[PDB]
């Protein structure tokens, strides 16, 4: 999930 | 060199932007912020202040050794509410440290390159040639240029997704 918050 | 600050109207309220409005990295906490319009709801983004529509112009961004970041440049009407794509079909062509590795974040597929570590990072932004360019301070060693037919006013912009890392503009 992190990294789809670019 | 162009002396450019964040907007603290369009950041992520989960982002930190720092007093001098230079410097970006995440909270652990939303804060009460007034959602505008033109503010990043979900996506962990801030643009800078100062937009292009025509010229060259060079920003320095010092960057993390964690990932969480990408940076580069997006077009003004880049999409602010909901949860985004971070894609050149979406107006933003980075730069991202993903897994210990540096991307151009290019699609259908991601490209990987082959520089070193990255310390400070010279982004020259060619309009009237229709490109964005990213060098190494270090020895001004070329990482990667987008050709893009721009046809609209383009920004700086800067995402942190993960704490433990941050993006810094100088000068």
């Amino acid at each position: 999930e992190a990294l789809e918050f670019q | 060199m162009v002396e450019l600050t964040l907007d603290p109207d369009t950041a992520n309220p989960r982002l930190i932007l720092s007093l001098d409005l230079k410097g970006v990295r995440l909270g652990e906490r939303a804060q009460d912020l007034p959602n505008h319009p033109c503010r990043f709801d979900t996506n962990t983004r801030v643009l800078a202040s100062c937009g292009f529509s025509s010229g060259r112009h060079h920003w320095e961004v010092e960057v993390g050794s964690k990932d969480g970041w990408a940076f580069g440049v997006a077009r003004e009407s880049v999409r602010r509410k909901g949860l985004t794509p971070f894609t050149p079909e979406e107006g933003v062509w980075a730069l991202q440290l993903n897994g210990g590795q540096y991307w151009a974040v290019t699609s259908p597929e991601r490209s990987p390159l082959s520089c070193g570590h990255l310390s400070r990072v010279r982004v020259a932004l060619d309009l009237e040639v229709g490109a964005v360019s990213f060098y190494a301070v270090e020895d001004m060693r070329h990482l990667y240029t987008f050709r893009v037919n721009f046809q609209e006013r383009v920004f700086p912009l800067f995402s942190v997704c993960s704490t433990g890392t941050y993006l810094r503009i100088w000068p």
